């Protein structure tokens, strides 16, 4: 009491509701500013 | 070497040495690599063996 551990768990089991399932989240952060381009999209090539 | 708008450029050309170390005949210089450095190059140094 009055002394709480900072972190608790995400106890995950195969049987919950959708709101409690272990969702896998991956976020992509881009830097679209004026700087030398380093990562680019899959530019498409064709015949001649 | 040069650092225009970053994009460090290196040009090299190896000529089998003749009698003169730094002689005079013309020798073209070809690029080797160009990759985006983007840092304030002001000082320069060399390494030995
Ligand atoms: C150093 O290089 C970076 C690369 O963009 C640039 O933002 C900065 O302005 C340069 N330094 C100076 C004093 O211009």
């Amino acid at each position: 009491p009055n002394c709480y551990f900072p972190l608790q768990s995400y106890g995950f089991r195969p049987t919950y509701g959708v709101g409690h399932q272990p969702y896998r989240v991956v976020v992509l952060s881009f830097e679209l500013l004026h700087a030398p381009a380093t990562v680019c999209g899959p530019k498409k090539s064709t015949n001649l | 070497f040069k650092n225009i708008d970053g994009y460090f450029k290196i040009y090299s050309k190896h000529t089998p040495i003749i009698g003169r170390d730094f002689p005079q005949g013309f020798s073209a210089l070809e690029p080797l690599v160009d990759l985006p450095i983007g840092i304030n190059i002001t000082r320069f140094q060399t390494l030995l063996a």
